[PDB]
């Protein structure tokens, strides 16, 4: 488990202020990119999963950010 | 080479007439072939050898960063560019940092500044493909004869006697014709080009211990890496941490051994022997063909034994369903017929079980003589004769279970195979057949699709989404969607449970 | 990444059998126990996004589960 | 200290009826007070000196392992148990393996292997507490007074002159009175104990660079540890790796070092300074309390330069609005006061801009004295002139920006001030009011449930919560319910957006 | 080796041509065999006798408690930590307690503490398999010749008159051909490997006395184990007890011993005689194959006595339905069958009831020879009349019951042994036929699901159970549940019953 | 945990014979002569919770004989 943003109100920067943005999306894009297959499926579940366009999509993204981070 | 002792062991039983069958001879799995009138053979692949191989990229998870420089700038100068951009090997960031009249500035305003920082990394973990035309599997062959439970897992004295050898499949060579002393001639006709996809591997050697990985998860990871007989780094900023900006210098530390990351994520890599640029794998599987038509039961014009026989220990059962005992032989004749059988009552003494060792006989003509036999008695009880008249002998034996659970075994077992093998499970054991290829064919097809779906999901994401997929087949309103809902969460869900996590 | 499983067919052991269960669910419990006051946002979230009780409790589960692995 | 070129720098006004001014000295950012009547001071705190340190928990990140030892047992029977498993300082790991005849074993089966090796730590992280008793703030007081360029950030002339002063802050002694000669005394009262949440973190030492760890995420980490002063390792089996059961000898092999790893997970770990048992810095915060009542102003009784004055440079933007230039009197008239200012116009001559320095004046009574000022002219073309009749010297300045653009940015720097501080924020430039007690109020019970159910969410997940929570809001039916919605989305998407990640 | 004065006896009447008949003996049971002309047999298993048993795990009951230590902690700074946290003979345990400056601590609070002691047992409870492969049953055959009522149990005299054998049956031998002087041979053959489950029970020895229990009940104890090599102790927690939290010492003691909760638990547990690592029990069963085909009758060529026979005492009632009774033979003409027949009345002479002694007759050639003959006598009253003319003795006895009360004593016989025999029951003196085979497969079918559902209920639970089934099957609508509801629980009310409890 | 009656099929007695038919109603029947005022409780709550005459007497011996043995 990574540390995270601290709780101490600083100004300078952390020990590594240059991934923070990439700090977690490196896994979900590799894994996306290596299996793009899987984009169909969290698509088609998630339209056949909500009602609504908004639970659609809601479903289609959670579908999109559980399988590559797998818990 | 020997199929006793095995936890893995499949049986397969050859047809009236059947000249050949296809075989996937499995990593540490061994596979006895029973056919009528001819002697059961055990042939087992023992490890798989490629040679030469070839590297492709090395990256590197031990950093040393030396020779800090920096260059400072003016608010009003634009950026600074340190003079080691022209030189490789430094790895060189720009930054930005408060400049003042305190700093030796001329004005007020967030300065740049460029730290450049030599970057060599000793220890690197080197990967390397499989050439394919340098695989050689090995694969033995052993024929049930006369042998000792001393002797039966030796190889020098199977040797000796003729019953059993180790030989070299290579793709130059894919078949062997190994020669028999008097049990005749079996040839094997396998696939080695086919059997491993080397493409689909790499042999990664990290610290001291290799592994078989996958090349797309090589390829991904985020590390110094240079290819084969280069020392042009790339992706050196990953091993590099950059402090906080100042003006006067930046400190750049390199970050920690990375060897202990890469052990953490090669969770799921396949360990695997690595010594004199020489890979040995003792998994993977190999399809391969028998052939037995040269293949004579020896022993069958000799005599029946006429002395008495003794239990030299208690028959162990070996977990698949058969038991082997061990018999000395009182009598000196010489090389005669053992009459042993499994019968299901004293009095009847009607063949209720077969022999795995098909046709035993004493070959030796001492005057004590140790004979290992393996049976396959029948569920319940039954008993173990040799002999007849006063000279009989018999061993009680139960076999727990029963033909259902058998059947339920074997379906599981085939399940097992047909999710580790794809479609390659469907060679197993398989003479020809229409009924055969059609499934092959189909299950190409399936596997492909499921493959191109949901290839990369751990056993936690498939029993997630086949618990969902079958929910939602079970109120899908359509016959058609929910069958194939159900279809698709019920093997995603196999596959979670099958890895046994 | 981790590797995952291998594709070569293996019959013995991995490189790193162990943990193959706890291996995606150590950061996921861990999370969880470390502040639990989001379990309760998940919940009313997924209750009130989804219409149906299967549509609410696959919601829950869904941030659940992609709260702790923030991708 | 002097916050000449920094940043981060805060301006507050004195308000006419207080005699005290409640303040937040942050790391690394500077707060500049400006009264009627009264001299400039800038209040700013260096670091955090805690020492004494006690160590907690000490995890290992590189282990080896050697003297290998294993023990089979037959199958159907107790499970094995190696005789070094008695012995301290070994990690043991059952398993099973297949027995047979070939081994030496009785019954064909899954026999137990028991194998055990001897854990040796070699490089290990250690963590320690802060003791509130010995947390030790350094707090520095500056007045604008007469300075140079080079002498404006030298700590020993400001001393030397009696116009700055570095003490320390300890809960044993929360105020100090710095004594300024002829510029009266200053005195601090500020709060140490509650200042950093010193119980929330840990000092983490891992390899040679020292962390500020909080204190849920150091006992989380799944590596062997042992508490103070305890040679016996706890979860060994992490840096332990048993490749495949065999009856015979299973291998045991240490995995690489986790250092790499270490400094991986601390990726939002603040980077302090440790040595000899001591902890220093920078970052963090400490409220305090200033009080101004003694503050006096100094150059009060001196008479205006008669001379004539001369521009050492182009004044310089400091980047928060104010405009520092420095003078140079070639007059000997002694100790003198400046007659600069700032106005809108050469035909005018009535000053529009405020004077930063408040009341300037020539400290030296020699000639060619340098004199550095800052001024703070209105947005729009202005001129700062010095002296009057023959001898005025004027420089046109344009300062950039508009009234109602210096309102966002302070309206953005407070809601940045309030999420990087939370409730302490209210108590930043406030004299007191019912309006900043119930702010604050209110803000601790909204914030202390905002952090029990957003605590330990990053940017990406706080950015999808925010706005799956707008979106709901948009779309709800009662408008208490989407307010709420907006206001919590509103909040997650402005704190996502603060890391600026 | 005989059924004369045992409770549990049962009679086979073997139908004519069949030339054997299944069994299966159980302990401290007896089973006569009376043929339509062959001589009666009375065949049971005297013991099971298994040597060469194999330690599995041994628990503990009695430890002692010595080398206390103490470590504490001030609060707030984890968990205290003993230097005695080495395997060997130290288990500790971590605590709270109250610390303060009276203490010396630095802080008030729940301080934590880490007590050790030393950990000896005394006396252990050793646990052992039993293989398989040294199990052998004591099965003794006994053929109704001339016997008197001094040597009917003497085995010395029996054995030596070649009436009598006790015979090993082993699993490597499971067929025993007993021979007889006159009688011919009686060839049995059993079943050893499955007579008793001994892969489902262990035999512990608690002290001195020893047990056969099963192998669930013993690995659930929680108890200090260890295992079979003499090894380290495990879960030696629950034969401590840690008095009360005290920062300088807290005192731990030894419970006390728990071979009288041992032996309390050892409830059901059938008490067995152990010595010399062999274990020897009277109970079980072994199903055996008793065949007759060489069984002959004795003395069949003999002519009748003309001389007079006197009754020496009074008949005496078996409980079995049959009467043994001891004729004098005052005449010195040799070997000579006995007239002796039961009949209903004097004036026809009829006989009526079978002879168990098939074919008395006299031995010896003595003055005064005893012969103890045993008859089966019609329900009712009869007469034991021996000779014919003014010789003639007549004996009346009279014969309590009825063939309907014979029928429901044998019903509940047959019920009691299905119930405690299981499948085994359905072998019980069938001669073949497919009504035994289709009852045994049905029964097993039935009984698997049967104990899967009802294993571990105890009798007062099955009965209530049974009870509640019952009330649900009276209250049930559908005839289809409601036969099935009454039927399992009378099932479950018999077996609550049976154990008369 | 007892042991329980064996499965040998014994004709003689085992280890404790004697206390067979007491073992599993002494503490029983010392708990409730010890305190009498929960029979009535027990009686009471199966009452008003079975909506049969049957269901009463099931809940009543089953409140009845939970309580004496917590377990
Ligand atoms: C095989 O047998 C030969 C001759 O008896 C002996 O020298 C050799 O050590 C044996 N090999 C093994 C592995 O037992
Ligand atoms: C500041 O000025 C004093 C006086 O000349 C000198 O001794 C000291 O070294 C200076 N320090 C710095 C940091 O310039
Ligand atoms: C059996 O008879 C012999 C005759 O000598 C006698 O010694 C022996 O004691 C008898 N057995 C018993 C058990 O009385």
């Amino acid at each position: 488990q990574t540390h995270g943003e601290s709780t101490l109100s600083n100004k300078k920067g952390a020990w590594m202020d240059s991934t923070k943005a990439t700090r977690y999306l490196v896994k979900t894009e590799s894994w996306i990119l290596r299996n793009p297959g899987y984009a169909l499926v969290a698509a088609v579940i998630g339209w056949m999963l909500g009602s609504n366009t908004m639970q659609r999509v809601v479903f289609t993204v959670l579908l999109l950010l559980v399988a590559p981070a797998y818990s | 080479f020997n199929c006793l002792g095995m936890s893995n062991r499949d049986f397969l039983e050859g047809v009236s007439g059947a000249t050949w069958v296809d075989l996937v001879l499995e990593g540490d799995s061994c596979v006895t072939i029973m056919s009528k009138d001819k002697p059961t053979i055990d042939v087992r692949m023992m490890n798989m050898e490629a040679a030469n191989l070839a590297e492709v990229r090395s990256y590197c998870y031990l950093a040393t960063v030396s020779e800090l420089s920096t260059k400072a700038a003016c608010p009003t100068m634009g950026e600074a560019h340190n003079d080691k951009r022209a030189d490789p090997s430094f790895v060189c960031k720009q930054g930005v940092v408060d400049r003042g009249w305190g700093n030796g500035c001329g004005l007020f305003g967030k300065g740049s500044i460029d730290t450049c920082a030599k970057f060599a990394c000793s220890t690197k973990a080197t990967g390397r493909t499989i050439l394919k035309e340098n695989i050689k599997y090995e694969v033995a062959i052993f024929v049930h004869g006369p042998t000792t439970v001393e002797s039966h897992g030796n190889y020098s004295t199977q040797t000796g006697a003729a019953q059993a050898g180790r030989f070299s499949i290579t793709p130059a060579a894919p078949s062997y014709t190994l020669k028999l002393g008097e049990y005749g001639e079996v040839t094997v006709d396998c696939e080695p080009r086919s059997g491993i996809d080397t493409s689909a591997y790499y042999v990664m050697t990290v610290g001291t211990k290799t592994f078989l990985v996958h090349r797309e998860w090589f390829m991904d990871l985020n590390l110094p890496w240079s290819s084969a007989e280069s020392n042009v780094w790339r992706n050196r900023e990953t091993l590099m941490e950059f402090e906080e900006p100042h003006a006067t210098k930046q400190s750049v530390i390199a970050l920690g051994s990375q060897e202990g990351a890469l052990h953490q994520a090669l969770a799921g890599a396949i360990p695997v022997e690595f010594s004199s640029n020489t890979v040995k794998l003792t998994s993977g599987h190999l399809k391969c063909r028998v052939k037995m038509e040269k293949l004579q039961l020896k022993g069958t014009t000799y005599g029946v034994c006429s002395k008495a026989f003794r239990f030299l220990g208690t028959p162990a059962d070996t977990g698949h369903g058969t038991v082997v005992l061990e018999l000395q032989y009182t009598g000196t004749d010489g090389p005669c017929k053992i009459p042993i059988s499994s019968v299901a009552s004293l009095n009847d003494l009607t063949p209720v079980g077969r022999l795995v060792t098909v046709n035993p006989f004493v070959s030796v003509s001492t005057a004590n003589a140790k004979v290992l036999i393996e049976l396959e008695p029948p569920f319940g009880d039954s008993y173990i004769v040799v002999g007849r008249g006063e000279q009989q002998i018999n061993h009680h034996w139960h076999k727990s279970g029963s033909s259902i659970g058998k059947a339920f075994t074997a379906t599981l077992k085939g399940a097992q195979r047909l999710a580790a093998l794809g479609d390659t499970a469907w060679d197993f054991g398989s003479v020809g057949g229409v009924f055969t290829s059609v499934g092959k064919a189909v299950h190409q097809v399936f596997g492909g699709a499921f493959r191109s779906l949901f290839g990369g999901m751990s056993w936690i994401t498939q029993g997630l989404l086949g618990a969902l997929l079958l929910w939602m087949g079970i109120n899908a309103r359509d016959r058609s969607i929910a069958f194939t809902f159900l279809a698709v969460g019920g093997v995603l869900l196999f596959l979670s449970v099958n890895v046994h996590a």
